[PDB]
């Protein structure tokens, strides 16, 4: 069942019928004539009626209301525009230790000012190195230029003037949205629902600055889930690595701190931050092992196969998540894939130098073994040749 | 009360079908006749209109009873398109038919519209019009 | 009932008389008869319908009163789609010669029931001579729905045994289309406020493990109090779920719910690593059938129709009755007379086979058939007693 929107035809001679019939008693409706004139106006009544109803409807309709119509219906719910973002990135500053510092350094880079965004201690570590977090001072994508060295925009007593950036990363940067992209993803969102599932929690990790890769704890680590005296599970914890920034892409502790605080809140177990109410976890780093690979045969190799196998052994490691071994047979795998299943290959792993590091031990089958809070980081990759063929 | 108001709502639906199918015999008892049906869909509108009973059945039947009026109406006024004539004095019904037709054969027809006996048709008669 | 407020009519036809009069005819009203009572009359005719117009484009705005075609344009903008109809699906076991090639086409029968292959075949039979093919029904509907276990194929090809069987569960999971009404019920429920949505989250996903057919929530029975007099509301979530179409009264075995469990939770429960979000912690339930004989008194002197409709309906009541629930002698009473007249002779008591005592069951003062917790009533068999009247 459905009625609509009469047709103009079909309307006038419903008045002219109706309007006949009750007055006139039947009478014809003389053209011209005065009843002629009340009739044509009745119907102009009519129609304009259903013109500016379906005109004010469809203002309702968020497909095609007009944008300053939008942005309310939109910000009863809650969705507002985004405006202009700001570039981040991280520094480091040496000095004489003791010095006393300020809640108002700025550091010039290259044509660009960066002002801290964490908070400075009151006097610098005894180990005379600081790592603070820094953002552009004019929002926009100018902010993401890639630049090593900068120095401070006016002198402290005790403290150099020169400042590197770790990696000279900077990313953040973007502009203003529109008026079209912002009414998808508004429509988009009313078709949505969160659930705190951990791919969620996983992914509001990466939104953080310079964040590549994050990973749930390995299988080398026995969490503890309850924190409590509670039937369900409570606790949730988890690594995150910078590899486009640090070396290794391992962070110290004075950056990880930070991102614990933001993400579950601070005090914790309260749904201060971005974390269900009632759930504590902790972000956490891991401390570099490094290891030495002994490829042997590769020399005897076409010098394009080489190069393959040497990359992507290298790129393998790199991604390797924290606390997980190393296994001879995954490298083993990667050259049996170009090389062939019939070439002569080997692999070997041994520490630098044959020496002894904390958190490392080789099992019977050669493989690495590493504990909790450690990665493995390649050292060198070399090529040796102790056979004979062709 | 569904039962009720569909029932009456179909029989005089189907009662105006009814009326469609004779002649009018005259204009005045044609209107009579419509009159008679408009009441009562009008008095079904009504109730099913009382209390936002049905808001849908409502709109459906003011509707149809126009389209009744557009229908009703033109049979009475137009079907076989009656006028009044002034004639000077009663005269049969023969003479009449010849007099307003030029043929004698159909003073049949004024027998259903006119009272009075057949010897006495007048002073004023009713027929239709004439469209050489 | 009406959403625009409408004043009483006199307070209407005084108003547009009173306009009228002051723009028209300069102050004075109208005389009883003439062409001014009727144009003012017909202006308020005109003024009903307008009022109307504007509900009705109010009405179909709404999700509970839209007409059906509007209502699904409204429910795919916040995500919510009609069901479509559903094939069934499942395993079949062949068996030939090695090496004879195979064909694309080929189809099978069971049971008037012709089943077609859902997935790219070989090119011919392994070295075993074995082979396990997925098949989806020819045609939609639950008649797909069949408990059987061997067949036959229907195009015969050489070398390929002219017997087929299929595995040792059966072919399941086809269902019919989604009506309107339903769909209306459903989108509401969505719309609606609804407390501990996640308990009805979980319960929803539950019915889309293949072979479920119905989720039944905790029952009255299954309530505790602890020693000091106080109910118990746990911190879990658990609920029934039921097989009409593939086991027997559609209990199932403890094995087949524990996978249930494991893909729903997870293993451990509560570290998300299942459907359901972080820290959520549950158990998904069966039960055990305990047996019941019903008789059904004073029902000869009723027409045959009357009889054949009453045993049906009761027959269908106890056989969808959730678990851990009373089974009410005034539940069946009620039903049939209902069909019969609420001034018939309709009496039905309940007994047990041969009389002996069960696991869980319990027969009070009244009659009923008290049901202790993880046990459903399954019916056994529906006896009519003879006797003569009407002679």
């Amino acid at each position: 069942c459905t009625i609509q929107r009469p047709e103009p035809q079909a309307l006038r001679d419903k008045i002219a019928t109706r309007f006949s019939t009750n007055v006139l008693g039947g009478a014809e409706i003389i053209p011209e004539s005065n009843e002629f004139y009340v009739v044509t106006l009745e119907y102009a009544m009519q129609e304009e009626f259903f013109a500016f109803a379906e005109q004010m409807w469809r203002e309702q309709d968020p497909r095609y209301a007009c944008c300053e119509n939008l942005v309310k219906m939109a910000a009863r719910r809650g969705v507002y525009p985004k405006p202009a973002q700001f570039a981040q990135g991280y520094v480091r500053m040496t000095g004489v230790p003791g010095s006393a510092l300020n809640q108002n350094l700025r550091f010039q880079f290259e044509n660009q000012t960066y002002e801290a965004a964490s908070v400075v201690p009151d006097q610098l570590p005894a180990t005379g190195v600081l790592v603070l977090r820094v953002s552009a001072v004019t929002p926009g994508p100018s902010g993401n230029i890639r630049v090593t060295e900068g120095s401070l925009v006016t002198p402290v007593p005790g403290i150099s003037s020169a400042v590197t950036a770790y990696g000279g990363n900077f990313c953040g940067g973007d502009d203003a949205e529109e008026c079209e992209p912002f009414r998808t993803r508004y429509l988009q969102r009313l078709q949505y629902e969160p659930r705190l599932t951990v791919e969620w929690l996983k992914s509001k990790a990466m939104e953080w600055p310079c964040v590549t890769d994050v990973f749930d704890l390995g299988p080398n680590c026995c969490s503890v889930n309850a924190l409590g005296e509670v039937e369900c599970p409570n606790n949730i914890e988890f690594y995150v690595l910078f590899r486009d920034t640090f070396d290794c892409g391992l962070a110290p502790q004075c950056v990880v701190d930070e991102i614990t605080d933001w993400l579950f809140g601070s005090p914790q177990g309260l749904g201060q931050g971005e974390a269900e109410f009632g759930i504590c976890g902790k972000v956490r780093t891991a401390t570099a092992v490094n290891l030495d690979i002994y490829l042997n045969g590769l020399s005897c190799a076409t010098p394009a196969q080489a190069r393959v196998v040497e990359q992507r052994i290298t790129d393998f490691i790199n991604r390797h998540p924290p606390s997980t071994n190393l296994t001879v047979e995954q490298l083993r795998f990667i050259g049996l894939q170009v090389l062939g299943s019939s070439f002569a290959f080997d692999v070997a792993i041994r520490s630098p130098g044959d020496a002894s590091q904390s958190g490392l031990r080789f099992n019977a089958c050669g493989d690495a073994e590493i504990d909790c809070d450690y990665k493995a980081c390649l050292n060198s990759v070399q090529v040796i040749n102790n056979n004979v063929t062709t | 009360n569904a039962i009720f108001s569909a029932v009456r709502v179909l029989a005089t639906a189907y009662l105006s079908k009814a009326y469609m199918e004779t002649v009018a015999s005259t204009v005045n008892e044609g209107l009579a006749q419509y009159d008679q049906i408009a009441a009562i869909l009008e008095q079904e509108a009504q109730i099913a209109q009382e209390d936002c009973h049905d808001n849908e059945f409502f709109l459906s039947i003011r509707e149809f009873s126009v389209s009744v009026a557009r229908v009703m109406v033109n049979r009475a006024y137009n079907s076989p398109a009656l006028i009044v004539y002034s004639f000077p004095g009663t005269m049969h019904s023969l003479v009449v038919a010849w007099e307003i037709f030029g043929d004698a054969k159909r003073s049949r027809e004024l027998e259903g519209r006119n009272t009075g006996a057949p010897w006495a048709i007048g002073p004023k008669v009713i027929a239709e019009r004439v469209r050489a």
